[PDB]
């Protein structure tokens, strides 16, 4: 019934670099989707006790947001721009795991990722 | 699950 604790954002165990694509992931695709204005659903994680959504976490296992992936973008917890693209996808498909069709929350996720997924083909050039 | 959010 409790809410777990949120993801890890920051590991100094983890190697550290700043990348052209990773720049590009927190500069443009997180900034640009922060801003939309479908964005609040997806800025933090699911509170499912204050949200009463007793279901939420013996349903969703791998929980993500935007909130973490953003700390993790300025902890330089991942390495590959991938790792970052991968967990925009795990956030998106919790939501069409959870969350029903015709749902608003379902129009919003659709929204932010296909726009995601554009600015996604924008990645820049790899060192 | 969640409700209306429009
Ligand atoms: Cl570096
Ligand atoms: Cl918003
Ligand atoms: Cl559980
Ligand atoms: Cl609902
Ligand atoms: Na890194
Ligand atoms: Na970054
Ligand atoms: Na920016
Ligand atoms: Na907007
Ligand atoms: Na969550
Ligand atoms: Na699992
Ligand atoms: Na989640
Ligand atoms: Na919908």
């Amino acid at each position: 019934s409790m809410n777990p604790p949120p993801p890890e954002t920051s590991n100094p165990n983890k190697p550290k670099r700043q990348t052209n694509q990773l720049q590009y992931l927190l500069r443009v695709v997180l900034k640009t989707l922060w801003k939309h204005q479908f964005a609040w659903p997806f800025q933090q994680p699911v509170d499912a006790v204050k949200l009463n959504l007793p279901d939420y976490y013996k349903i969703i296992k791998t929980p993500m947001d935007m909130g973490t992936i953003k700390k993790r973008l300025e902890n330089n917890y991942y390495w590959n721009a991938q790792e970052c693209i991968q967990d925009f996808n795990t956030m998106f498909t919790n939501c069409y795991i959870y969350n029903k069709p015709g749902d608003d929350i379902v129009l919003m996720a659709e929204a932010l990722e296909k726009l995601f997924l554009q600015k996604i083909n924008e990645l820049p050039t790899e060192e | 699950r969640k409700g209306v959010k429009s």
